[PDB]
């Protein structure tokens, strides 16, 4: 349960990094 | 009608020979002699039969010596081993006739000649029976004495034939405290006591080659993003 | 008193003798020689160094006293207790030794890009 | 014994198996699948296989002065390059193969968009 | 064998095991100490008469058949000089005989109990190490008729094992033996047994003397390894399709 | 006169017949009982000089022992197949990530 | 061994930089 | 000559000696004899169940009625840790799902290349 | 009393069980069918020698004494006319008796087995309700020697029930004999023996055969109480919002 | 020495006497004569002993009555009884002497006078093997007929005294169909066969407040969209 | 002289020794068997007045005995507290109800 | 032959005893006296009447006879057999008068409605 | 008890409105 | 079974009336 | 008894129960919890506590002429306002909380449509 | 002094008795005892099992071993009668789910009306 779950706090920080890259991006 | 055997006993080694004598006599004109052996057991087992009017009867490892003109048989037993020791009958001798036994004579068989070994003895207790045991050595010279300051009985020493051609005994004896009690044996000008025999290393880099996985996708992603934002300016 | 050095890299256990350096060493291993006796060419002495290849937590594991020439081996007053886990090209690394490579590799990594982003004048 | 000579030493500290060859003679010749892949000198008896973690296989003998040992089938699985197919690795197989393939297809929607 | 233990001017029955099929006269046969077996008389079995011998009256000897080729004979009026080995005989040549069959005649001198009382006893301690072998004592005692035969059997078999006897001791008025048994190493801590054969054996059984002697984090570190090298082969193949996507703008 | 280190479970004791004196090392803990010392687990590595006094057999000498131990389960299997086949793609994933920050600017 | 406290390590270096670019567009958002 | 052939599906490990097509068989381990009646001694077969490491792991001997157990051919040394449900990746599906991630990474992203550029 | 079924040219064993202590002559009587009870002999115990009749030679009877006060009579030579009731008897005056043995000397001829065989009954419907009592049979049929005795018991006790025999009818070369017995009211489900004594049984231990015989309401009234008062504080929220949406208006 | 029984059997109801005569002859100059008798299970009971010297003997309910100058003597058995039934034997006759026996004459004692009763006759089956069965009755005129026309074995009846001073008999008999057997009776002029014998004051306010509710949210849902209403025009 | 009402399990019976001659009330049912009378239910409350007459012993009297039973299963506890807020809403309700119909007309 | 009315309402149980309403009555219970006796003051006579509180099921259920002054107690020819479940604050209520107290609301809700309406002028 | 019957006596007034009503909205939605 | 038909026959009823009210007010 | 002097009367015909002090005395003064929240004068022997149906609990005791009993707390579940909750009450209060919170959202949606 | 405390879940009543902590205490019911193995005697809860009310409600005496049963502390008296997974709504939960009911509906006619005026 606890190894489990860094594994699946890196899925959405790598989702949150892309999302707010590409939404930040959009400002030109 | 008299059969006589004047033997009592005969001691013989093994694989040797011995002839036993037996004096008969009677006032018939044909006769039978039979040879009878007994064993400690009580039994009776027929060995030989010399018919009086034909010659020497043998049968395997028994020869019979016959003497019509005297009144003297004898028994050969060649070739000797350890079960010939039993207590031998001269018989004398249609369904109702009757066989005249002599006294009997004893065989008692020795065994061979070995070299001399050594006694290495032993003690085992019963709360107040004590029993010396002596392991094998070939000549029959021993002396079996106990140590004990309180005695109350104390049986002769037993001494048995081993099926190795040496000879075991056993020396009971009944004592108060049976437990200070050791034995002692003078065999073969040497003394024997009882007392000298009385004294996670790829664990951690399947973990290092995760986080070296994760941070190559961590810049796979980042080359890929580059690369698609250049495509865009 | 200074102790026993003792170095252990890959297989290879090497232990320091400096309590005579000033004479010619020997060693023992529970009261029985070890090095200087010519035969099984891993083991072998200098003048502090006992080189000990093929290690195993099995054997070769208890008192290691270190004694100079003239000397009664029950002279000296100090031994060792050496007991270790000898491995095959394995190393001790904790949390700590690899957090300082990640910020060296981000350090190094992001060091190179500000630098790129310069050339290009 | 019965022409059965070859026994394995285990239950140690480390991983490592060993192959000792109890027949007494000099100069024992090992061998592996009828082949003479290994020799020994004296000083050492016990050859060495590597890793129980490693999964030694294989049909091993030796040789002594007389004639040839009988073989010995040691079969290892410490796998360890197991992975658990419960039901929650495999639908943690169905979120990283549609995450991935779904964020690649709205990169080439707009990469082809582009052109 | 065995023993007949009858008191003076009583009646005692001695029966013999030889069976043999359509005899004719069956003889018996008398064998004291230092003397030699004499007939005493023998049996007609086509007629059923005893036919004595010169020295005694009628009314001594009897010859019974309970069944058919079975025979007792029964002695009357028992004096102490009647005491021997009785056998049985027939003839075929030679004369077969009949494993004999001890009578003690006493004056009920007995006055307790005379079953044989073992007292066994256990291998020594050193003589477990440096011989391989333990060895047993089985004393008995106490037991008057003195045809007694102890033979060692295993825990479950029918063999018969090496044991040693001693001689048949005499005690004040009663009797004594031992009989010991060595055995090898690697059957040593199992059940032995000492098993006597007697005829004041109480329910006539024989007696029996037994002797004694993580797991967890290996896969979930593998199972997440084979996804980042599955997400590494899709950002090549992404990498390679924006590197085509460019190189044909230069 | 060695100083003997007996073996519990996970327990690497020090024992002796006079009062242990520690010198320099891992000091472990102390124990209620005296000539005894505890040092605590196997998968510590506890080390340290440790003198001690004589017995009743091999008395007026001093004598020291030494204890060291590499019990390792902090340590790590280094290969030279998938350490050497990760940092050379880490170089080439950095150089790769520096064209197109050149590319840009 | 030292894996459940490894793994962390790169999960508070992704939130360095998700906190970063959070920072960065809710400034070029409102302002 | 033939080795024992061995099997292990999730726990359960099943293992076969093909020496004698048709016979009657015993089976053993550690001179502990397996085979009469938890576990099975099929014709030619051997069904561990349950197969913990620390009580069965040792010396199979295959060999049919009759025969001493050393007057055999061969025997086993078996040193299987199993788990629950589980597989082993060696290279069959190591270099399948490698092959086939990449013809349907391949065979979605250039639909996907179709459908945008109409 | 039994029976003995020797064949001719045999010997047979009769005991009798008159036990006496301290007797001086023990006599042996012969009845006959038909016939008065002569004396065959006497048996001097404190000499032990027979002194027969002025009949026949000696080699016919003889008395043995296996234990102290028990007497056994064996005879030799058997034929047919020796078979009668034989009796053993002591002085004190009056002259006891010994209960009898029947002798039976057959010349073979019974070649099969001959224990007795039952085959029971079991009382009719219509005598258990007109009488209030039952009434079973047993019927033993191919037996030879014709000393038999049947007695009913209990199913656990001591008692001896009241049975009615009938005559040891004959048929051709076997013979057959039935008892019957009548059972009172509270007495009938339970347990009856028919326990048979004979000589030709089996291990000669006697036969025994065996003979058979509202919290409903109260929660649906309240799980719709507090429904109700639950949609009764939503139609006020709802008063509330229209009411404060129509007094924006005034 | 003669002892003479010329008596065969005797017959006598009970509750009668009965002398029973016996004819002894002998030389002597004082005998005794003994007076036995025989169970039918073959046992011998002293009954009486008459010494031939003093008076008559009388032991109970048995009295000998002596003729010294003949050679006749006399059992009497007075008040008699139902286990008088016996054998009884005169003998004539210090630990050596032996008795002589006469043939022995038989008592048979028959019941006493009732009056008549009937049998009432039942039935019991074992598969092939039937009984007729019948109960108490008086005079030993019985005949106890079947009825089977398939008739293999067909025993005697057994009439025997039963203890309430009347009779009961058995007849046995096998048949093959055993079922379809009916026995018959023919005592005393009258023939019996065997076919006649085989054939919540809190409840109720609970659903009153419940009603209650129920009238209050049919309300309170009109005033809402009553109001509801108004708010659109 | 009184008239016994004995009880089964739910028959509130009544005896006499001469024949009952009911006079007014609840006639239940007859019994086939004379005197006697049978009520039915206890849960029916049987009431009414049953004139009988004399016994063996106290003979020449007319007696007479009315049967009254209020066994409620039909009742029903009316409380103070859900009553008097019942329908003290209920006016609420009616004169809310009663505000609307003013409000369009 | 006239009755004895029971009225019981609440726990309150009155028997009216018009047999005799030209004389002074008691009444008595089990043949034993009650009413009249000055003690447990709950119970008390008048004319005709008896009140009963306090009232339960298991005693004071049996025989009520009321007879006048000067009369032997035996002389009266009715008796009473009164077994009451008397209850708290619980009264006898069937169907039909439940009913009738729905159509009453019904009828004083919808019959204010079209006066209020009739009110509008 | 009498819960059972007394439960349909509202529902017996529900089907009077409720008839009530579609006899008037078939009567305004034909004609 | 009984008693708890009239506790969803009043609710088909309401939500009948409810409909075909304001189904029939939608006449102006 | 052994100083256990209270008791309580049930089964009858009426759910009440009784709390009898089995203590001979004159004037005997009940308590509860340690207070003397009741007394009782002679004529009655039984204190009354109300219904069953009411849950009588507490912890009550007696006094006489000699020192004070022991308590017995009495616990009593007629509960009487249980609701069932099975597959039946639970899924039909799902219904009745569904249906009248759209009932009402579809009027609020034409009440704030009408502003 | 310290009641004994009791807790009935769904048909199943348990109860406990926290006068004495750790000993070897015993339970009777109108002296039928109960304890030593149906019904469970812990250390110190009873576990009343099927507890229907026409077998199980009388005089509860907790007490430790070598005590007579009279010269304890006290006695209980239970009569609960109990059903199949059912609960008993004090307030508790009819005041709990009174506040949530109206500010789940407030909670959702506001965002209606915040919809609806958009």
């Amino acid at each position: 349960l606890d190894p489990k779950l860094c594994y699946l706090l890196d899925g959405i920080l790598f989702i949150y990094g892309v999302i707010l890259t590409a939404l930040f991006l959009r400002v030109k | 009608q008299k059969v006589t055997q004047a033997q009592s006993s005969v001691s013989m080694p093994v694989r040797k020979a011995v002839t036993l004598n037996c004096l008969y006599e009677t006032s018939w004109w044909s006769y039978y002699i039979f040879w009878y052996k007994q064993l400690p057991s009580k039994e009776m087992i027929f060995l030989i039969r010399q018919g009086s009017d034909e010659q020497n009867a043998k049968s395997g490892r028994y020869s019979v010596n016959f003497k019509k003109a005297a009144k003297s048989v004898a028994l050969t037993i060649s070739a000797l081993q350890l079960e010939d020791s039993a207590k031998y009958f001269c018989a004398l001798g249609l369904n109702t006739d009757k066989l005249i036994f002599g006294k009997g004579t004893r065989v008692t068989v020795e065994p061979r000649s070995q070299p001399h070994t050594k006694p290495s003895v032993f003690v085992m207790k019963n709360g107040t029976n004590v029993a010396c045991l002596v392991k094998e050595f070939y000549p029959k010279d021993i002396r079996i004495n106990l140590v004990s300051s309180k005695k109350i009985t104390e049986f002769d020493p037993a001494i048995v034939i081993s099926p190795s051609g040496k000879y075991n005994a056993v020396k009971l004896g009944k004592y108060e405290d049976s437990n200070s009690v050791t034995c002692s044996v003078q065999h073969d000008n040497k003394t024997v006591h009882s007392t000298d025999f009385e004294v996670t290393e790829k664990v951690n880099m399947m973990s290092l080659t995760v986080l070296g996985l994760r941070m190559l996708f961590a810049k796979t992603v980042a080359v890929n993003f580059l690369l698609t934002a250049k495509l865009f300016f | 008193q200074t102790p026993y050095k003792v170095s252990i890299s890959g297989t290879t256990v090497i232990l320091t003798c400096p309590q005579y350096p000033g004479s010619e060493i020997l060693w023992q291993h529970n009261d029985k020689n070890i090095g200087g006796d010519e035969d099984d060419k891993n083991i072998g002495s200098d003048e502090d160094h006992l080189s000990l290849k093929e290690f195993s937590e099995l054997e070769q594991s208890g008192y290691y006293v270190c004694y100079p020439r003239g000397s009664k081996p029950e002279d000296a007053n100090f031994y060792l207790y050496l007991r270790a886990r000898v491995c095959e090209n394995c190393m001790e690394m904790d949390v700590m030794s690899v957090a300082t490579i990640v910020i060296v590799d981000i350090c190094i990594t992001g060091g190179l890009l500000l630098l790129v982003y310069y050339w290009s004048k | 014994k019965g022409n059965h000579l070859v026994k394995v030493y285990d239950y140690q500290e480390d991983g490592s198996v060993l192959l000792t060859c109890d027949a007494e003679a000099k100069n024992i010749t090992w061998f592996k699948d009828g082949k003479m892949i290994g020799f020994l000198t004296e000083d050492k008896k016990k050859w060495n296989l590597g890793s129980n973690a490693k999964d030694p296989r294989g049909m091993y003998q030796c040789k002594g002065s007389q004639n040839k040992s009988k073989p010995l089938q040691v079969y290892y699985r410490m796998c360890q390059n197991c992975i658990e197919l419960n039901a929650a690795t495999i639908s943690g197989f169905l979120f990283a193969e549609i995450v991935s393939i779904f964020v690649l297809a709205v990169g080439v929607y707009f990469i082809a968009g582009q052109d | 064998t065995k023993s007949v233990t009858r008191p003076t001017r009583s009646s005692a029955e001695i029966t013999c095991d030889l069976t043999v099929i359509n005899a004719f006269y069956i003889h018996w046969y008398l064998h004291q100490e230092g003397k030699a077996p004499q007939r005493l008389l023998y049996y007609d079995v086509s007629n059923s008469k005893d036919v004595l011998e010169s020295g005694l009256s009628p009314g001594k000897y009897y010859t019974h058949t309970p069944r058919r080729w079975s025979w007792i004979l029964i002695l009357r009026n028992l004096i102490e000089n009647d005491s021997g080995v009785y056998y049985c005989a027939t003839w075929d040549y030679k004369k077969l005989f009949g494993s004999g069959t001890t009578l003690v005649v006493t004056d009920k001198q007995l006055d307790a109990d005379v079953s044989p009382k073992p007292t066994i006893f256990l291998p020594s301690i050193a003589e477990t190490k440096l011989q391989k072998a333990g060895t047993y004592l089985c004393l008995l005692e106490k037991f008057f008729p003195d045809v007694i035969k102890i033979h060692w059997q295993e825990k479950k078999s029918n063999t018969i094992l090496g044991s040693q006897e001693g001689n048949t001791m005499k005690t004040n008025d009663t009797y004594m033996k031992f009989s010991w048994l060595t055995v090898p190493e690697k059957s040593l801590d199992k059940e032995h047994r000492c098993i006597v054969r007697h005829e004041n054996n109480k329910n006539g059984v024989d007696q029996e003397i037994i002797f004694p002697p993580t797991l967890l984090l290996q896969l979930t570190n593998t199972s997440a390894y084979y996804m980042y090298l599955l997400l590494l082969l899709k950002s090549v193949v992404y990498f390679a399709i924006i590197t085509c996507c460019l190189l044909r703008r230069t | 006169f060695k100083i003997p280190i007996e073996e519990l479970e996970d327990r690497v004791f020090v024992n002796c017949n006079t009062s242990i004196t520690w010198v320099e090392g891992t000091v472990g803990t102390l124990l209620s009982d005296i000539t005894r010392l505890d040092l605590g687990k196997r998968i510590l590595d506890p080390r340290g000089i440790y003198r001690c006094n004589g017995t009743d057999i091999y008395k007026d000498k001093e004598s020291t022992v030494q204890v060291h131990y590499r019990m390792c389960q902090s340590c790590v299997e280094l290969d030279p197949a998938t350490v050497a086949g990760i940092i050379v793609t880490d170089v080439i994933a950095t150089l790769l990530l520096a064209l197109g920050v050149f590319c840009f600017a």
